[PDB]
């Protein structure tokens, strides 16, 4: 037929975070190097 | 104080660690003089004029 039925959320909490941002072209991408975040001192290589 | 990463299965499994290291002071002593001549004391203190 015609479904469409899949529903929407509650619109979540939105909060503000420094991330970072480029943009390629006609899309925007983010970047990470999760170096000195989350594997710093963990002594597990990085993937 | 370090954090960890749970690592998923065939692992040894990750505790936590502390570290304690004490540091001790290095000492050191910086010497400088001035002098004075003999003629140049009898004025000053007085008893020449």
């Amino acid at each position: 037929n015609r479904e469409t039925l899949d529903e929407l959320e509650s619109a979540p909490q939105t909060t503000r975070v420094r991330a970072d941002l480029v943009a390629i072209g006609d899309r925007l991408v983010f970047l990470e190097a999760l170096e000195r975040r989350i594997y710093a001192a963990t002594n597990v290589p990085y993937p | 104080h370090q954090p960890l990463i749970a690592r998923d299965g065939p692992h040894p499994v990750e505790q936590p660690v502390h570290n304690y290291m004490t540091k001790v002071i290095d000492r050191r002593a910086l010497n400088a003089a001035f002098s004075l001549a003999t003629e140049a004391i009898a004025l000053l203190t007085g008893e020449a004029l």
